[PDB]
RNA sequence: GGGUAGGUGGUAAGAACCUCAGAUCCGGAGAUUUCCGAAUGGAGCAAUCCGGUAGUUGGAAACAGCUAUCAUUAAUUGAUGAAUAAAUAGUCAAUUAAAGCAAUACGUGGUGAAGUGAAACAUCUCAGUAGCCACAGGAAAAGAAAACGAAUGUGAUUCCGUGUGUAGUGGCGAGCGAAAGCGGAACAGGCCAAACUUAUCAUUAGAUAGGGGUUGUAGGGCUUGCAAUGUGGACUUGAAAACGAUAGAAGAAGCUGUUGGAAAGCAGCGCGCAAAAGGGUGAUAGCCCCGUAUUUGAAAUUGUUUUCAUACCUAGCGAGAUCCCUGAGUAGCUCGGAAAACGUUAUUUUGAGUGAAUCUGCCCAGACCAUUGGGUAAGCCUAAAUACUAAUUAGUGACCGAUA
RNA sequence: UGAGUAACGCUUGGGAGUGAGAAUCUCCCAAACCGAUUGACUAAGGUUUCCUGGACCAGGGUCGUCCUUCCAGGGUUAGUCUGGACCUAAGCUGAGGCUGAAAAGCGUAGGCGAUGGACAACAGGUUAAUAUUCCUGUACUUACAGUUAGACUGAUGGAGUG
RNA sequence: GUUAAUCUAGCUGUAACCAGUACCGAGAACGAACACACGUAGUCAAGGAGAGGAUCCUAAGGUUAGCGAGUGAACUAUAGC
């Protein structure tokens, strides 16, 4: 199951595969932190997967790094800054009225 | 941006007590060498919510298993709590 | 180092065999004198040189 | 190869049980154990009839192609022209 | 590549999977190889902190990701440049080496005690031992005669036995103790400086690179001829072959009875052998298993040797003549010391001073001179025998068997 | 053995509860000492001793349902606080360099080195355990761009202040 | 520096890193071999009489000095007379 990875786009598709594996490995470990991970065997495999892929991008002269070359979030942040406007405006008005 | 700096979340009674409020302070354990800038950038690129404030503490190792013929030492970990704006909440 | 710079002839260690032949360790220091020298690039230099090599310098006309 | 492989019939040469023909399930090659089904059932008293391992010395393969279903040694030297290493009984010629 | 059928390291069962499209395992070769540490960007309370420079990505920009580089010293090369005009010191840049560790061992070299013995003690011994320190190395050091030393003589060094506990040396007390000669292990001797000649350096060369030449029954150079095409290695590159080292494959022969928890014992009748070394198997097994004897086999990496070609080095017998050369602050001599068996003495070394000669020469044969005889310093290099084993593999023990 | 001997290292009485078992544990009520302290805050140190639940081999000079012991789980949240990222003293190190058989020693430029200098946050609340750190309310600072207006800035160096 | 850099005052926006932060701080968590009568920098320091941080008693708050129960001989220490 390595010669089936040499044949892939050993320059560029492997980078996308690497980032996908890192993401799903992270989500695996997070699932392991709580409960609901019923196949604890997937971690050891997926790490084992990356070990081969990097081994290719290291036999070839390349690197996993530098191959790279908010639905309600923005609304919530806008509300935050608007509240900051209100507080700052209220504070400035009280200071200028006092003088 | 390897996002190897989000090792694990911790679920304790204190975390739930602080989380059910309005600020929704999540918590994570991060690389012992990581810093708040890397933590908040990693959070940005792992979930999608730019975090408001980040706090870090570290639990220094102590003696573990006490007297059991093979006494040992605990684990050095940096816990970072992550705050979020009022009307937002995400899960792991 | 109290040895010269042209060669490296250093002190000689011997005994202070007094009368009645009591031994006492003692040092012999080379005679060091600050006579000059001229190299074949200019750069006239002042070097701590021993007298035995000073004579050799004097006969080979190295000044 | 290995004189004893999971699956093949096997009988006991020495011990409290004689001619205890049965099937082998697990083999621990590191510690030289075999787990023959139907033999040495020790009544575990858990605070059950799980088997008890029998050392490979006691075990002996079971000829089944000869009229006399007797017990014999094994050769490996037979490498058939159209095959890999195989087991053949010394006092016979019966593969496996 | 080997190799099969299980496996996910031990306290370890269970849970969840991988596997007989050939996993784990074993051997070779690779890649990854956080941080400190010679530690080397700058620091520092070791394993932490603070950065610069050049790229690229994100960002409006600080700023953050992601890469590489950033110590000192020595040599060489280039650039720059002072008091001072030129020049040198210095400064900047580039490239190449080490700095450290350990095998508590072995080697060399520097420095160097005391306890003790002397029935005290200072000369002396312990002792050039321990220790401190520098420096490598797979071995080192030493080394190819200005020798031994008493003769129709040996012919580099090293190491073992003997000479012998001798000749000698020692407050002639304690004590110390060779060099010859002889029997042996191993055996190789090569190369510069200088005469002369060549080319070039404001050729003031007294310098740079060549040729040539290497020494003692003296040799070489200088003038002139003959014979030579070859051994030889202290040795460069290739090719081929052999024998090994690193995983492994095959690898003969047994049943019955009694005590018996279990027999492999004991007993009956057999059997096999280039295997009756060893370990396990319910008690002591040649035939139950795993091996052993034997016969075998390597893709890859590595070792020793051999063969063929391949460079560099290397070859011999004569004739002429006051020609020239044959290692200078050197050998000696003197003052203080020491290595050598010798407590200072021929020989050997040296901190201070002085200081020659040039084959009709110089030194040597225990102060010294003559005669006779031996050898040619003052320049370099050198395998082998030798010392040691923390290490890898196989194995042994009239060695220990948990106060050892 | 000495010996079940000396010692047990500054302090009480009770009710109710628990529990198989209580002088010894939990609660209550008194009582008795402390009060320039046995009180409250912290530095130095120590290194989980902190909080909750459980246990009673050993440690506790007795006992124990209990312990600062043991086991499982948990807790430490900073632009402004103590210190770095600023500064220097004594002093330490120290390129080149000086001296020294050897190692090392001395020392210049640089660099480190607080016990000191300079630097901006207050009050209250909250959890079993944190709090100028979290939360609520009100603040200040130092950088960065983009923008409006005014103005010529004025240092690795000199001076004053510190 | 002008064919504008840099600073000053204001407005909008962005960022504010690294370690410490628990608990003890001593007649039981530190240095004394201990749950040992000893030692250890600084800070807050109530009321009555009083010159006062002395002295006697109390407050805020905090402890039960981790062996007891008796008897009240010789004898010992400590106080009183
Ligand atoms: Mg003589
Ligand atoms: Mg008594
Ligand atoms: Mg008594
Ligand atoms: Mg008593
Ligand atoms: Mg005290
Ligand atoms: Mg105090
Ligand atoms: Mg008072
Ligand atoms: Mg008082």
């Amino acid at each position: 199951t390595v010669a089936k990875e040499l044949r892939q786009k050993s320059s560029e598709e492997l980078v996308k595969l690497v980032i996908k594996l890192k993401g799903e490995l992270l989500e695996y470990r997070f699932k392991l932190a709580h409960g609901e991970l019923d196949k604890p065997h997937l971690i050891n495999q997926t790490r084992r997967l990356l070990a081969t892929i990097l081994t290719i991008l290291t036999e070839r002269k390349l690197n996993w790094q530098e191959e790279q070359a908010n639905e309600a979030a923005v609304n919530a942040w806008k509300q935050h800054l608007e509240a900051n406007k209100a507080k700052l405006l209220k504070s400035r008005a009280k200071r200028e009225d006092a003088s | 941006d390897v996002t190897n700096v989000l090792l694990k979340p911790v679920l304790t009674e204190k975390v739930y007590f602080n989380q059910m409020g309005e600020t929704k302070k999540y918590v994570f354990v991060v690389n012992p060498k990581a810093s708040k800038t890397r933590v908040k950038l990693a959070f940005e690129l792992v979930y999608g919510i730019k975090p408001l404030k980040v706090n870090t503490l570290i639990r220094k190792p102590t003696t573990i298993r006490g007297g059991s013929r093979f006494p040992g030492l605990s684990k050095l970990e940096k816990l970072a709590v992550i705050t979020l704006p009022k009307g937002i909440a995400i899960s792991v | 180092a109290k040895k010269d710079q042209l060669t490296l002839r250093g002190p000689l260690y011997g005994n202070n065999r007094s009368h009645s032949k009591t031994i006492t360790r003692r040092k012999w220091n080379v005679n060091l004198q600050p006579c000059k020298v001229k190299t074949a690039d200019g750069k006239t230099t002042r070097i701590l040189v021993s007298t035995r090599t000073l004579r050799t310098l004097k006969k080979h006309n190295r000044l | 190869m290995q004189r004893i492989k999971k699956g093949d019939k096997v009988v006991v040469i020495t011990g409290k049980n004689k001619g205890g023909s049965g099937i082998v399930l697990k083999i621990m090659p590191a510690r030289q154990q075999a787990i023959v089904e139907g033999l040495n059932k020790v009544t575990r008293h858990k605070k059950v009839q799980q088997e008890a391992p029998i050392f490979l010395s006691k075990l002996a393969l079971f000829d089944q192609k000869a009229k006399q279903q007797t017990i014999g040694k094994i050769k490996y030297v037979m490498d058939p022209k159209t095959n890999k290493k195989t087991r053949v009984f010394k006092k016979s010629n019966n593969t496996l």
